[PDB]
């Protein structure tokens, strides 16, 4: 009999994990203050890693990666991307500061449009809006009908021995909005979606089946062959960057974490990233499947019971 | 030469210092009756092994050691023992009743009556010393003697010595070796009326030497004797540069410039390699580069915590047998471009390195193999705030129900003690997050 | 990677490495708490 | 650091006596006091509950107010083994009458008994404090068992008060006075005692029927029972060892708050012996555990465990043992408070009791113990609102305001304890 305990409660995709643990009869809730557990899931912020490991006779797992943080907010990510001798690249779009590298920013802005964000042709508009300013992709690639943008949605596992898990299934997050280069049409949140839709897919989400399609109908070429190899390249070099720093292969307790990777995909197939992000949530058609996917992979290949996912 | 004055208090302490001598006599071939046929001085000298050891006219080497226990029966084990001949009935000092696991029992109640005998025992090996440098003072955190009389000798040393160093080797309470459910309270009350006494401490987590003893010795319950035995060897690592040639941390005021730059983050961390079963007939002999990245796993660590996420502020790596600076260099360079090693801005990346070329000395019949390189790293990391914070939090828990508080009010202490000692703390724990993360 | 002040002796040796440079109560009081 | 036993009134001298046969068992001293054991485990703290021709005497006071008892354990088994002066008896008896105990009778024998504990207490080399058997239904171990306490704690105000303390219960009844000598005496335990062991004459009475399966239970077989948990509650003790224990540090591990100091004790296994079979160290930590076999009759799982100390005796897996302890409270961290981290502490001894391979005993501060105080509570009350048979009472001095501040101490005392069941 398991134990576990539930610190984050506004987690969509831990709530639905615990509900399963639950559903096997042989893992237990305890309050969130009780440290004799097996499993925690913990809280996003100052999550007390210091104190994970020192029960006596208990294998403690906890579902985030102290350190991951690095990849997981914009600054530190190009920060990361720009001093780390295995990526500083490519597949990053120039990214460059506080209210350093200002003086740096101006030398190369002499297409000429940026976005800041933690969008405009003109630096001095933006300099006093304020922080990164990421080189705005201008020649994105447009789905028709529909003459939209749109962004690529990975889902990344990795667990206790730092194997990387690309689920299977990814999403496209859609503008409904042709796309016009002269601040909606340009920004594919799902939530700016539907308040400022369901036009041409459900929730703006399309799936790979039908994406996989639509560059064979369109394009002559496959997911696979011309994006997914770049995704998984990227999900890599991100990850096996950072796993000295983060790694507990030796620890006296252990990690997994499920990552959201942001990926933008240009005119010519190539793959951007935008970011990654820590606490991801996922889209409602996929929960149960890559939930059941974390129990099986992350959780009870340390905690064992009486593919939907890659291999990176 | 400058002679270094041991103390023992409490049942943690005495044990571990008699493991200690018991090892200290071994690697400078002295006999259990004191006798030393090395030394060709006889009833005198000041070699190196002279800062821990004095000399009779009959040619017997004296422990510079006094031992406290409340209780009678740990120290008796010394009297008694298998250096009986080694120390002299002045040196071990037994009241009648001990602490009862409780702080202000030990430094209040008991401590009044009988500091102005220890501190007069003491005297008497202060008046031998013709340069005293100052104490090493072993003990627990969690036991009512060696946390509440240790800090009020600590106070008194300060008043009475108040030019000499002192060292602390304290041991830092798990409940996997028979604990107290006090020791929380113990514990923060101690550090906080230490804090400002000690020059640099050692903590030992019982918690660490307990599971190396279960995965590298493979003892599936260790017993005191076993996690006495490696404490001994890791302590005798960090001392033996006070009682052999050498030109590293040769006298106890270097420890301070060295491994503190600070002074109220005075706790390097002790990380110690390789613990090798003696039980296990044929077994590799690790290299200079595998011994220095065993300093990098948390699982040699005296304190289990996680350096990544700290930054270093001084690092020393103290090696013993076989071993030669060419070897050492290599090894760190490599270490560099593939461990997490991040100093803070004001500081010197960098290492200093000793080497004594005796390989290790162990006890006969004990489990620990012998080797023939070892090395024990010094590094005063802030990650250590990790074994601060997880006391801390136990202290809160049952402080904010008051939870045995009355115990410790009745034996004269107010409890504005308890907020004082754990504001103490918390700014220790804020003073480590300032120097080792960045926001 | 620099190796400085190093000093040799016939039990050893000791040496440093740089890899990157840089960017009290009374016995009275006591007696009074007691 | 020596102990002296007090054992006062019938029920304390016949548990006291048994208390003595089994240690003494245990030491290799046989009933003339000669020592003929083979080991030295024996012999090491053996002090602690003897004085030293190389015999051994019990540092025992027997008292009573009547010479009948005390008659029976002078021509017992082990009689020849108590220092004759310790021996110290009236001929009016208590007529199970607190007020006789405490006031009347007992006042006139009580300065006796003081001479006698301060003999044994001066030729101490370091006095730990005193260990009392008696029980509280009656009116020598009740009433004048409380009289000693206050009057030792006057004489010895820094040393140790330990008692173990039978409670009555309508199973296994002498009087219909009983709840009134309970609670009476309850409150000055509360006020007068660092340690006090419940022992739940209810509780003893259902083990003995239902898992012992003796339908007729006598004081003997109830006694077996509390033979066995004295002893394994007093091992760590008297025997040296990892952990060597002593009454003070009992009470401040035990005891967060200074009136909840009233201790659940549970044995494994339970026996009436006659079976070879060896319990394996999960069924030990199974059983022990188990309701069944507690002796205070209290669900623990309608309270919880403030702290435990756990002492498991002959040879046996320590790796096991950890894990099965670990086992116990990670499956059940419910019952278990949040506020005292690492409340749960176990010890081993190499030395099993007699008849048993292996045991196991439990000491639990559990707050389950206020339904024990309810429960005389309410037997107390249905009787003092008609003030049904307190002429005995009135008869030797006492006043009714005596009673309502007795009721009102106790009722008081199971608030606190409910205070920290939802803390
Ligand atoms: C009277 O017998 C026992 C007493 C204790 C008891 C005792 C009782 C406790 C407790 C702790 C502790 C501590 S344990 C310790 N080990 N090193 C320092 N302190 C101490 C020690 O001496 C003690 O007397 C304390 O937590 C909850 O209940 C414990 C026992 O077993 C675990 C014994 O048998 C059950
Ligand atoms: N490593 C090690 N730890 C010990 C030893 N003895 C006790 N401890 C630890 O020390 C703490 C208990 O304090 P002790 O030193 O035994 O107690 P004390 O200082 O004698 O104080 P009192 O007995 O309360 O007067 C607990 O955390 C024990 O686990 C030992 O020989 N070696
Ligand atoms: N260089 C860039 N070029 C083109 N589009 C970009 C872009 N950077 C961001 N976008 C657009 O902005 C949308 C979201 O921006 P971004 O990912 O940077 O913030 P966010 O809302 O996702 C914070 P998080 O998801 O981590 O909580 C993307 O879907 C993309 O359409
Ligand atoms: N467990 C146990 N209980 C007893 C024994 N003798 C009496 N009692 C109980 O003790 C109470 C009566 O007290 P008793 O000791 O006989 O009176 P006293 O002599 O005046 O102290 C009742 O609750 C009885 O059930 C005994 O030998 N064992
Ligand atoms: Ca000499
Ligand atoms: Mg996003
Ligand atoms: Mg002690
Ligand atoms: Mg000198
Ligand atoms: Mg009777
Ligand atoms: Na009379």
């Amino acid at each position: 009999m398991y134990t576990f305990v539930v610190r984050d409660e506004n987690s969509s995709v831990y709530a639905e994990v615990s509900r399963l643990l639950l559903a096997t009869g042989q893992w237990k809730r305890l309050r969130k203050d009780n440290p004799r557990f097996n499993l925690m899931l913990g809280e996003r912020n100052r999550l007390p890693f210091g104190r994970l490991g020192h029960e006596p006779g208990l294998v403690q797992l906890v579902n985030y990666y102290r350190g991951a943080d690095k990849l997981c907010r914009k600054a530190s990510l190009v920060k990361l991307i720009k001093t780390s001798p295995e990526l500083s690249c490519t597949w990053f779009p120039e990214s460059y500061i506080y209210p350093d590298e200002r003086e740096v920013f101006l030398a190369a802005y002499n297409g000429n449009v940026w976005i800041a964000k933690s969008i405009s042709s003109e630096a001095s508009e933006l300099l006093d809006f304020i922080h990164v300013i990421q080189k705005y992709l201008e020649k994105p690639l447009l789905l028709e009908p529909g003459h939209r943008k749109f962004d690529i949605r990975s889902w990344v596992l990795v667990d206790h021995l730092y194997n990387i898990y690309l689920y299977r299934e990814g999403v496209l997050r859609t503008s409904s909005e042709p796309y016009n280069s002269a601040k909606t049409c340009h920004l594919t949140n799902h939530c700016i979606q539907k308040e400022y839709y369901g036009r041409y897919e459900e929730g703006n989400e399309m799936f790979f089946e039908e994406f996989n399609q639509y560059l064979m109908d369109a394009l002559n070429t496959t997911l696979e062959n011309s994006i997914l190899l770049q995704i998984k390249h990227i999900i890599r070099s991100c990850l096996m960057c950072i796993e000295p720093a983060i790694s507990t292969k030796h620890l006296h307790y252990q990690s997994f974490q499920l990552f959201g990777f942001d990926f933008m995909v240009d005119e010519e197939l190539k793959v951007w990233l935008i970011e990654v992000n820590g606490a991801p949530a996922c889209a409602q058609k996929l929960y149960a499947e890559l939930c059941q996917g974390i129990v099986d992979v992350a959780i009870s290949s340390v905690f064992p019971l009486a593919s939907i996912f890659i291999k990176l | 030469m400058r002679e270094c004055i041991s103390i023992h208090v409490g049942q943690a302490g005495v044990q571990i210092g008699n493991a200690c001598w018991e090892l200290y006599c071994l690697e400078h071939g002295i006999q259990p009756d004191g006798q030393m046929p090395s030394d060709k001085t006889i009833g005198g000298g000041d070699d190196s092994f002279n800062t821990f050891f004095s000399e009779t006219g009959a040619g017997k080497h004296v422990p510079r050691a006094v031992f406290v226990d409340l209780e009678p029966t740990v120290i008796d084990e010394v009297r008694t023992g298998t250096y009986r001949q080694l120390f002299h009935p002045e040196q071990l000092i037994t009241g009648k009743e001990d602490a009862a696991n409780n702080y202000a029992r030990g430094h209040y109640t008991i401590g009044k009556e009988i500091i102005d005998l220890v501190l007069d025992r003491i005297r008497k090996l202060a008046d031998q010393c013709t340069g005293l440098q100052g104490f090493l003072v072993f003990h627990s955190f969690g036991g009512g003697t060696g946390s509440g009389f240790t800090s009020l000798l600590m106070e008194r040393l300060s008043v009475d010595y108040g030019k000499k160093s002192k060292l602390e080797f304290s041991i830092y309470p798990a409940p996997q070796v028979s604990t107290a459910v006090v020791e929380p309270y113990n514990s923060i009350l101690t550090t906080h009326t230490t804090l400002e006494h000690s020059d640099c401490a050692f903590m030992v987590d019982n918690e660490a030497i307990y599971d190396i003893c279960r995965r590298n010795l493979d003892i599936e319950r260790p017993t005191y004797t076993n996690l006495n035995r490696l404490i001994s060897q890791i302590v005798s690592s960090i001392t033996a540069s006070l009682r052999f040639d050498g030109a590293l941390n040769v006298d106890l005021t270097e420890f301070q410039t060295n491994l503190v730059p600070y002074p109220r983050i005075h706790f390097p961390l002790a990380t110690y390699a390789p613990v090798i079963s003696a039980e296990k007939a044929y077994h590799e002999q690790l290299s200079v580069a595998e011994i220095t990245n065993a300093c990098f796993e948390p699982a040699n660590q005296m304190v289990k915590c996680d350096p990544r996420h700290g930054k270093y502020m001084a690092c020393c790596l103290l090696y013993r047998g076989d071993v030669v600076p060419k070897d050492v260099n290599a090894a760190i360079a490599t270490i560099k471009t593939k461990r997490s090693i991040q100093f803070v801005d004001w500081c010197p990346t960098g290492f200093k390195v000793g080497i004594n070329y005796q390989p290790p000395t162990v006890v006969p019949g004990g489990d620990l193999a012998k080797v023939q390189r070892a090395v024990c790293m010094l590094s005063n990391t802030t990650a250590i705030a990790e074994a601060w914070a997880r006391l801390d939090h136990k202290f809160d828990l049952m402080y904010a129900k008051r939870a045995f508080v009355h115990w410790y009010v009745g034996e004269g202490m107010e409890e504005g003690e308890f907020s004082e000692a754990r504001e103490d703390m918390a700014a220790l724990e804020k003073d480590y997050e300032e120097v080792g993360v960045d926001s | 990677m620099e190796v400085i002040e190093l000093n040799k002796c016939t039990s050893g040796q000791s040496f440093e490495v740089i890899l990157k440079p840089p960017s009290d109560p009374s016995l009275e009081e006591i007696q009074k708490k007691l | 650091r020596e102990i002296v036993h007090i054992q006062a009134g019938q029920c304390g001298n016949q548990i006291g006596a048994k208390f003595w046969e089994v240690i003494s068992d245990e030491h290799g001293i046989d009933p003339t006091g000669s020592y003929h054991g083979d080991s030295d485990l024996q012999l090491e703290r053996i002090n602690v509950y003897y004085n030293e021709g190389n015999k051994y005497v019990p540092r025992a006071i027997l008292v009573d107010l009547e010479p009948g008892t005390m008659d029976s354990v002078r021509s017992g088994p082990f009689g020849q083994i108590f220092r004759p002066d310790n021996f110290v008896f009236g001929q009016s008896g208590a007529g199970n009458n607190w007020a006789k105990g405490h006031y009347t009778e007992g006042a006139e024998l009580v300065d006796s008994v003081l001479d006698v504990v301060r003999k044994e207490s001066e030729s101490c080399d370091c006095l730990q404090g005193f260990q009392l058997t008696h029980s509280l239904g009656g009116g020598t171990g009740s009433g004048m068992g409380t009289l000693l306490i206050s009057k030792i704690r006057e004489e010895y105000p820094d040393r140790i008060m330990n008692t173990f303390s039978v409670m009555p219960s309508p199973k296994v009844s002498d009087t219909v006075v009983e709840p009134y000598n309970a609670t009476l005496s309850v409150h000055q335990l509360v006020e007068n005692t660092d340690e006090t062991y419940c022992i739940d004459n209810e509780a003893l009475y259902d083990i003995c029927f239902r898992t012992l399966k003796l339908t007729t239970p006598t004081y003997g077989d109830l006694n077996h029972l509390v033979s066995a948990t004295m002893s394994g509650v007093t091992t760590c003790l008297r025997f040296p060892g990892q952990l060597n224990a002593d009454l003070r540090k009992l009470a401040v591990n035990m005891v967060p708050f200074p009136r909840l100091h009233f201790f659940m004790p549970g044995f494994a296994p339970l026996t009436s012996s006659q079976q070879y079979r060896a319990l394996t160290v999960p069924e030990l930590t199974q059983q022990m555990f188990d309701s069944k076999n507690m002796m205070a009759a209290c669900d623990p799982r309608h309270g919880r465990y403030l702290t435990v100390a756990a002492i498991f005796r002959g040879r046996m897996s320590m790796k096991e043992v950890d894990e099965q302890m670990l086992n116990v409270q990670n499956k059940n961290s419910s019952y278990f408070v949040e506020w005292i981290p690492n409340n749960v502490k176990t010890a081993v001894c190499d030395i099993p009791p007699r008849g048993l391979k292996m045991s196991a005993t439990f000491i639990g501060n559990s707050t389950a113990i206020q339904e024990l105080f309810k429960r005389i509570s309410e037997q107390f009350t249905a009787m003092f609102r008609r003030k049904a048979f307190l002429h005995w009472y009135t008869g030797e001095g006492m006043d009714e305001m005596e009673f309502t501040e007795a009721e009102s101490n106790m009722n008081d005392l199971v608030s606190e304890y409910q205070q920290y069941q939802d803390a």
